[PDB]
């Protein structure tokens, strides 16, 4: 029932500005204090901001790291939380979650990359067994993209379908691999659907004979 | 400000054993401390809120303990789904600082990999490139070595290697070796082998014939 | 509304814990209606009119000042607080802090050797903590 969905993340050049949003559903949003928490790509968690309810005049508390640059706000009439970011530094590149009170419910997360480089939409290649060596395992190769992340999701007509995604590898141009493993009765269709943050959607279909 | 120091940094334990992760504050946080578990690629999840109160849907094998400046999280009867990292956060005064985290690996019986190779795609080949991909799917421990041999000649410069976290139920790692080349470079030769060394009795390998049979 | 932590646990582990070497003398979580949700062993028994006077000062700050903060038949002189949020009283070396939540009242009574700032700190924190869940 309780669901927090972040949005707005993306790639921004240094000293840029960006406004992340968080949509809350399933609870009376006006009665709870909200948080923004970020996690660096390989590092740990860091608390960055908190806002209070109408009872205490919507007070706001920030971290010294983002003290004079970031602004947290809320619209309880629309059950929305916002994080305004200005003068974005490299150290701000992280994934951002909205968090309710002490952490009972977190959000999916929105990724933000602060870099001088330019967005490269990924290239998807279907990898099939060699003719005659056919096996249950199939997969997809996502290559040469920035900034990430990519969400590779499988759709097939088989049951007992296992999906293993592998962490991305690289700075600037990154690559990543996804493997599907089917068992039981054979299926005719194995389609992998890859999403890149700036409204990039593409699919590659592997038909089996 | 109240900074918090967590220990240990990494812990490994066979299934069924018991571990405690301790977390220390620079001042009395008066039992305003929460525990979070996080797995790779997903958002954190609250296990223990306040010193000892378990959140909804948390197994009772998590005992939250502590007082004053030192608190700890006990996990008795460890289960294979308890891999990941654990962070402690205080809520006494702003800033509500997190911790450094403790990565938990699940000690497990040794298993050998299963290697499956794949040749370059039709779309990559028409793009001017070629990448032979190799998926080692289930093994323990994560330490493993890979060797790409083109016509029996070793090549090591252009291979990328991706590792995964432990499986939720098998506690087995997985790995991906992808060797990328140009179209002329890959079309000159015919035999491609992907070899892995783990338990070291012998190296499991798979091969393709660059359209000679493919 | 979270029902997983007992109000007794709140008063015991967040109101009567050690702060700066001292302890509160007594503490309680009470509803604005007057129903005590939890209270320590030595917390006094309120009177109905005393709670209503407290609540009237929260509704109009400065109205309890002529009467005084009456808690358990004991008269405390009202001192400075936060309008509509905190009501404070002094009875010589001791005193009391009443923090308002959305539905309840957090009350802490101290005596020497306890400073008023330490009683303020503990009581008001649990107040703000529970306001942020809607409690
Ligand atoms: C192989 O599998 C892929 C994936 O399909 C998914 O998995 C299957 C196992 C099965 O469960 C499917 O139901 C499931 O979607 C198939 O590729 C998908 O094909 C459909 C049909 O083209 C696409 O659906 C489209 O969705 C659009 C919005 O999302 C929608 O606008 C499209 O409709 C349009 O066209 C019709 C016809 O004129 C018109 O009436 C509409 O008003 C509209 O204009 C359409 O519904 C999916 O996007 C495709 N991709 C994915 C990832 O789902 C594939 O067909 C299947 N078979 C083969 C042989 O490849």
């Amino acid at each position: 029932e309780v669901q927090l969905v972040e949005s707005g993340g993306g790639l921004v050049q240094p000293k840029g500005s960006l406004k992340l949003s968080c949509a809350a559903s399933g609870f009376t949003f006006n009665t709870y204090a909200m948080n923004w928490v970020r996690q660096a790509p390989g590092k740990g968690l860091e608390w960055v901001a908190r806002i209070r309810t109408k009872t205490n005049n919507y007070v706001t508390y920030y971290a010294d790291s983002v003290k004079d640059r970031f602004t947290i706000s809320r619209d309880d009439s629309q059950s929305m939380l916002y994080l305004q970011m200005n003068n974005l530094k490299t150290e701000d590149t992280a994934m951002y979650y909205c968090v309710r009170h002490v952490g009972d419910y977190w959000g999916q997360g929105t990724s933000v990359t602060v870099s001088s480089a330019s967005i490269r939409n990924p290239q998807l290649y279907p990898l099939k067994p060699c003719k005659g060596t056919a096996s249950m395992t199939l997969g997809c190769l996502v290559k040469d993209y920035f900034p990430g992340p990519v969400t590779v999701t499988w759709y097939s007509d088989s049951l007992n379908m296992s999906t293993v995604n592998f962490p991305a590898l690289g700075s600037e141009l990154k690559v990543t691999t996804s493997q599907v493993t089917s068992w039981g009765k054979s299926a005719k269709n194995f389609t992998c659907h890859v999403t890149h943050p700036p409204s990039f959607n593409e699919s590659r279909t592997i038909l089996v004979r | 400000d109240i900074q918090m120091t967590q220990s240990p940094a990494s812990l490994s334990a066979s299934v069924g054993e018991t571990v405690t992760i301790t977390c220390r504050a620079s001042g009395n946080i008066h039992n305003y401390l929460a525990w979070f578990q996080q797995k790779q690629g997903k958002s954190p999840q609250l296990l223990v809120y306040n010193a000892k109160t378990l959140a909804d849907g948390v197994p009772s094998r998590f005992s939250g303990s502590g007082s004053g400046t030192q608190y700890s999280l006990k996990i008795n009867s460890l289960q294979p789904e308890d891999f990941g990292s654990y962070y402690c956060q205080h809520f006494w005064s702003t800033p509500y600082t997190f911790g450094g985290g403790t990565k938990l690996e699940i000690k497990r019986a040794d298993a050998a990999p299963t290697v499956s190779i794949f040749p370059p795609s039709s779309e990559q080949l028409t793009s001017g490139g070629a990448s032979v991909v190799c998926f080692l799917n289930n093994f323990y421990p994560k330490d493993i070595n890979v060797k790409w041999k083109i016509d029996g000649s070793e090549r090591q410069n252009g291979v990328l290697n991706s590792w995964t976290d432990q499986d939720s139920k098998d506690s087995t790692y997985s790995m991906s070796s992808t060797l990328t080349l140009t179209k002329d470079e890959y079309e000159r030769h015919n035999s491609y082998t992907c070899e892995a060394t783990h338990k070291t009795s012998t190296s499991p390998i798979v091969k393709s014939f660059n359209r000679n049979e493919c | 509304d979270d029902d997983k932590m007992s109000w007794q646990a709140y008063v015991d582990d967040h109101l009567m814990c050690e702060i700066e070497g001292n302890h509160l003398s007594a503490a309680a979580i009470i509803g604005q209606d007057g129903s005590v949700w939890a209270q320590s062993a030595n917390f006094p028994q309120f009177k109905s009119e005393e709670i209503t006077g407290i609540m009237s000062d929260f509704h109009e700050p400065g109205t309890l000042a002529p009467t005084g903060l009456y808690i358990g038949g004991t008269k405390y002189m009202v001192i400075q607080g936060e309008p509509g949020a905190v009501i404070r009283g002094k009875k010589g070396p001791g005193g009391v802090t009443v923090k308002k939540t959305n539905q309840a009242l957090i009350i802490g009574i101290y005596d020497e050797p306890m400073t008023p700032g330490q009683c303020n700190m503990i009581v008001e924190r649990l107040g703000d903590y529970l306001i942020d869940q809607g409690y």
